[PDB]
RNA sequence: GUGGAAGUCUGUUAGAGUUGGUGUCCUACAAUACCCUCUCGUGAUCUAUGUGUAGGGGUGAAAGGCCCAUCGAGUCCGGCA
RNA sequence: GCGAAAGCCAAGGCCUGUCGGGAGCAACCAACGUUAGGGAAUUCGGCAAGUUAGUCCCGUACCUUCGGAAGAAGGGAUGCC
RNA sequence: GGUCUUAAGGUAGCGUAGUACCUUGCCGCAUCAGUAGCGGCUUGCAUGAAUGGAUUAACCAGAGCUUCACUGUCCCAACGUUGGGCCCGGUGAACUGUACAUUCCAGUGCGGAGUCUGGAGACACCCAGGGGGAAGCGAAGACCCUAUGGA
RNA sequence: CGAGUGGCUUGCUACCUCGAUGUCGGUUCCCUCCAUCCUGCCCGUGCAGAAGCGGGCAAGGGUGAGGUUGUUCGCCUAUUAAAGGAGGUCGUGAGCUGGGUUUAGACCGUCGUGAGACAGGUCGGCUGCUAUCUACUGGGUGUGUAGGUGUCUGACAAGAACGACCGUAUAGUACGAGAGGAACUACGGUUGGUGGCCACUGGUGUACCGGUUGUUCGAGAGAGCACGUGCCGGGUAGCCACGCCACACGGGGUAAGAGCUGAACGCAUCUAAGCUCGAAACCCACUUGGAAAAGAGACACCGCCGAGGUCCCGCGUACAAGACGCGGUCGAUAGACUCGGGGUGUGCGCGUCGAGGUAACGAGACGUUAAGCCCACGAGCACUAACAGACCAA
RNA sequence: CCAACC
């Protein structure tokens, strides 16, 4: 699977899914991409990103 | 109860307001006991997905609200664990009002279920929209 | 009415001291059944990863299925059964009556005790044969020890030295047994002890924390809302009613926690390689890195990293063994993240 | 719109005071202290110095409050062993 | 900046609110920071802590001695160039 | 009762009250559940008119109750910060002390014993700790009674 | 109606204490009792079943959360297997609380000519102490047993280390007209308790990196101060729980009870002798401590001119002193350096752009730049420091 | 309940 936020990876057995409102779901990678996408960034905009490379 | 499928860190006491996933005229249900739970001195009774819960409705309509139901916990905002490790979590708490059979007393469901739940309560999944 | 409650703390794991023994000791061994064999071996803690693994148990919903577990890395080198000891039964107990010793000696063996220069392995199995045609011959163990050096993460040299018991068929043929491992050279292997699958009990001594106060050691509760402001947060009520006048030993109090012996049982063998599959990238913290004979444990193990553990086949197990897990995984994530 | 009243409001301005923490201290820094919070702050306001009222007497928006760590009758010595 | 407010800084003063050295420095205590989910269930009692907050625009109920209630409430805005 | 004591015999109002013993009075509201609180009823053990009654906008570090918001008050505790605590140099008190004293379980005893009796346990010394006991220390009990005491 | 046991209530007494043994309720923490609420095993039934009702053994474990009230008790609500009662100075203020009670202020009702009174009501109202002994939790130094290293034994000691529930199959079966509706057994899970661990999730993380407000260092760069981070965002190690792991079966002897053989008493009789069974309870199993067990232990090897040990040195798997553990060139023990693995989020400088503006100037954007900065981890590497050296010892 | 006088 890859982190729907940062384009990495996600390790097996790791990560967590946010099931939203709607019913969409996000899968992150990690609390850093949860946070960021909490902060209101969009992962295109954040350099370190893979999504961005 | 059967095996839910995923370990849970139950996100809900006794005395919490959490939304009715339904369309039963019941718009906050207010937790205020666990079935088959029994805690430890000073604990506060806790709850979590795919417990049932009986309830007492504080917000919706004049014929609805106070009155004492039983329920099922559909959605917490509180991580569980699935068998391969990942961790599920919802944007919200919710429940849905059920009979004593276990069948909703609504007609429909609102908002994503979890898989989980519907193993439990075929029912209650029988009736839900978006299973996650 | 003052509701009931568990006390704070088991009363079984004590008292709560700092351990004699860092090498841990069992207190007990499996019954004889199968062939003869060495009931026991060791290894020294590295870390934990998880590792992907197929459902094995044939009374689950999910057999077959993708399954995440946690798992414990212990660096099982081959150690040395280097002598060969015998109990005799008398109206006080099992007390040591020989050992058989070898010739062969690990380089540094030096580094613990007086190796013998000048034994007679005749003499003494000799007595011990004897002893059994009397029909007083206790169990049969092998003085046993590892091979620190084997391990490059582990700065220890010094060789471990412990006892384990020597149980199988019938005692004349475990004692040939015995003989045989010993007069070799004593080498043996995890894996001429257990098998992946298989349930083992594994003891160490934990991790040591030094003193601690009652609600870390014991569980107790801190005080609570006005209570925790007039002085007193983290002391218990009271040390006991006014009669008896005096303070039991079951009340909760401060001291020693951490650095005691445990023996955690059932704990399943995943997997036992030698290599450096299960290693982490950077390394595993405040250890290394691993590429040897290893050990995955299901779980948690007692101890620090580095420490030595012991295992022996589980002596009460729940379930029935369900030999060599499939491994679909095995994390090698950077452990720092 | 002007005007700028008020035992008027906000205000750690100066200054005065002290609701709660039943916090800290409680052989104290201190025989009444410390911290935060809190109240008043153009007036029956606060404050310095000078001056007056004296013990069954003063003084008291009254609590038996205060009259030099002392008050339901000060302090000192005497009556007095 | 509204300011004799906070905070920072001059002139000027000081290192004397006068015992030091050492241990990643444990338990425990005094002050205090951060805590997932739940959100007063705690307690005699929301005690303690917190929430709100400056300024401008919109808007503001019952009641009233017509003064007031009122900053009611509620809503929006706020930098830099 | 349909006057009598002792002059009159409680009017307007308010009322289970900061006054009601009975009492968690009864009805309702609110809560899952409310000896609370608010409204109403009210025969008021024992309300009531300047011993002021009622009422009331505004005011209040005054008493009680409810809601929204918020939160480590709580579930259930964790990690961290500063000063102590601990070790070292120097300085250097006080409280308290009939004697003995390593105690524990029972009993006995002026009936609430480390010291008496019977047993049990107990190698000496030292460090840190939270305070079970010494009916701990501190104050010739502020209560109660007694005194041909005081004010 | 008669006979008792307890010492939870109340009363009675005045034996102890007035040169003081702090008073209710609650809280926290520990031990206990059984007259048993649940759980185990039984007997009876107005016992079909399911379930009730009553009785017996039994104290291993459990007995919880909430609304009024200071309340105890109690009333009430939803859960529960059940939400039992009682003793420990009505256990527990040199532990907490201070609501009640319980001074000095004040009010109401009633009483009193009055001062003033009222387990009547009401608002406010003060809790000291650096532990000597003893007790216990943990940590040391000595002596005894009587040169050293390593390994054990197990007298004793502690444990609840495990208790309970739900679900599925059995089975819509047995039973019953139907309604209703089991069990043995095999399984999956939950809960309470217990011990440990950090790969995962979560918290912290005044290491670190970034953003940014006021002010000062002329600007820039780079910084100080704003409480021991100014504020905000992210977060490594470590520590943690909200995370993860593990915590039987089986034996032996019994109680109540079901029986066998069996006589006194030819019969009968579970009992008098004998015996087969039978509880979550007892013992064992399992875990933890344990040579100071004075019968003060056992084995193996080393050594008595030398085994081993101490000081010393580099350090932590250890740690408040002490203790413990590892390494010391026969070496990777710590540091430097370089890699690797991590955190943050794209550096200074310069170039282009940039709303405008005559121009000066210009917030900011892009590129250089997966940049810069940083790391309590790992590897490599003897570069630096584990050197030199002193001493005890049958 | 109760923590004194009633
Ligand atoms: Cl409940
Ligand atoms: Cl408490
Ligand atoms: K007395
Ligand atoms: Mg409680
Ligand atoms: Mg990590
Ligand atoms: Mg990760
Ligand atoms: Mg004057
Ligand atoms: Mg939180
Ligand atoms: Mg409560
Ligand atoms: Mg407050
Ligand atoms: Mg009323
Ligand atoms: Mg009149
Ligand atoms: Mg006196
Ligand atoms: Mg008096
Ligand atoms: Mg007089
Ligand atoms: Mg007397
Ligand atoms: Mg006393
Ligand atoms: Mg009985
Ligand atoms: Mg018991
Ligand atoms: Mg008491
Ligand atoms: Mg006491
Ligand atoms: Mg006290
Ligand atoms: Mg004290
Ligand atoms: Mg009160
Ligand atoms: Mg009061
Ligand atoms: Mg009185
Ligand atoms: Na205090
Ligand atoms: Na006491
Ligand atoms: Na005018
Ligand atoms: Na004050
Ligand atoms: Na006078
Ligand atoms: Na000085
Ligand atoms: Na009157
Ligand atoms: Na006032
Ligand atoms: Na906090
Ligand atoms: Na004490
Ligand atoms: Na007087
Ligand atoms: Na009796
Ligand atoms: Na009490
Ligand atoms: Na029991
Ligand atoms: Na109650
Ligand atoms: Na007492
Ligand atoms: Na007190
Ligand atoms: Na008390
Ligand atoms: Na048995
Ligand atoms: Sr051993
Ligand atoms: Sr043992
Ligand atoms: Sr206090
Ligand atoms: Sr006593
Ligand atoms: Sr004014
Ligand atoms: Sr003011
Ligand atoms: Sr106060
Ligand atoms: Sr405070
Ligand atoms: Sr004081
Ligand atoms: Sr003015
Ligand atoms: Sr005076
Ligand atoms: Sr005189
Ligand atoms: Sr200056
Ligand atoms: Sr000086
Ligand atoms: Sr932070
Ligand atoms: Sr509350
Ligand atoms: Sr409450
Ligand atoms: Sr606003
Ligand atoms: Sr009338
Ligand atoms: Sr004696
Ligand atoms: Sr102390
Ligand atoms: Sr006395
Ligand atoms: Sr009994
Ligand atoms: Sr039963
Ligand atoms: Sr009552
Ligand atoms: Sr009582
Ligand atoms: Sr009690
Ligand atoms: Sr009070
Ligand atoms: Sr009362
Ligand atoms: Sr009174
Ligand atoms: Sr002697
Ligand atoms: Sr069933
Ligand atoms: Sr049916
Ligand atoms: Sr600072
Ligand atoms: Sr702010
Ligand atoms: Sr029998
Ligand atoms: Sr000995």
């Amino acid at each position: 699977r890859e982190c729907d936020y940062c384009g990495t990876d996600i390790e097996p057995g790791t990560g967590t899914m946010f099931v939203h409102k709607d019913g969409a779901t996000t899968h992150f990678c990690s609390s850093k991409c949860e946070n960021n996408a909490d902060l209101g960034r969009e992962a295109r905009n954040l350099e370190w990103t893979d999504t961005a490379r | 109860m059967e095996a839910l499928g995923a370990d849970v860190t139950q996100g809900l006491e006794k005395g919490s307001l959490i939304t009715c996933a339904d369309n039963t005229g019941a718009r906050e249900l207010k937790v205020i006991s666990v079935h088959g739970y029994s805690g430890t001195k000073n604990r506060l009774p806790k709850a979590g997905l795919g417990d049932k819960i009986t309830v007492s409705v504080t917000k919706g309509t004049p014929e609805m609200r106070r009155q004492v139901l039983e329920a099922v916990v559909v959605r917490q905002r509180k991580p569980i664990r699935r068998p391969d490790g990942t961790r599920v979590k919802f944007e919200d708490n919710a429940a849905v009002i059920v009979d004593e059979n276990e069948d909703p007393r609504g007609t429909e469901l609102k908002g994503p279920i979890a898989r989980e739940v519907a193993q439990r309560f075929g029912s209650v999944a029988s009736a839900a929209t978006m299973i996650v | 009415p003052q509701p009931s409650r568990p006390r704070k703390g088991s009363l079984g794991f004590g008292p709560r001291k700092r351990s004699t023994s860092e090498t841990p000791r069992f207190n007990s061994w499996p019954s004889d059944d199968g062939q003869p064999g060495v009931q026991g071996f060791a290894g020294y803690k590295a870390g934990m990863t998880h590792v992907v693994l197929v459902n094995d148990e044939p009374n689950s919903p999910r057999e077959g299925m993708e399954e995440t577990v946690p798992v414990t890395v212990i660096e099982t080198p081959p150690m040395r059964a280097v002598a060969l000891r015998a109990y005799e039964d008398t109206p006080y107990g099992q007390r040591p009556l020989t050992e058989v010793w070898t010739d062969e000696f690990h380089s540094e063996l030096d580094r613990t005790l007086d190796v013998p220069e000048d034994h007679d392995p005749d003499a003494a199995e000799e007595q011990i044969r004897d002893a059994h045609e009397a029909g007083d011959l206790g169990d049969l163990r092998l003085i046993t020890h590892t091979v620190p050096d084997a391990v490059p993460s582990v700065p220890k040299k010094k060789p471990d030295v412990m006892e384990t018991r020597v149980g199988g068929g019938s005692v004349s043929d475990r004692l040939d047994h015995a003989l045989d491992i010993v007069e070799d050279g004593g080498e043996h292997a995890m894996n001429d002890i257990f098998r992946a699958g298989e349930y083992a009990d594994v003891a160490g001594v934990t991790k040591g924390k030094g003193t601690q106060g009652p609600v870390k050691r014991w569980g107790v509760q801190k005080r609570k809302g006005k209570h925790a402001r007039q002085g007193w947060r983290r002391r218990i009520g009271n040390l006991g009613p006014w009669n008896p006048s005096r303070v039991r030993s079951t009340v909760p109090q401060q001291g020693q926690t951490g650095y005691h012996q445990r023996t955690e049982l059932n704990k399943r063998l995943i997997d036992i390689g030698e290599g450096d599959e299960p290693t982490v990238d950077g390394g595993f913290v405040n250890y290394g890195e691993v590429d040897g004979p290893y050990t995955l444990v299901k779980g948690s193990v007692p101890g620090p990293d580095k420490r030595l553990v012991r295992f022996r086949p589980a002596v009460r197990p729940n379930d029935q063994p369900r030999l060599d897990p499939e491994v679909r995984y095995v994390s090698n994530e950077s452990n720092q993240g």
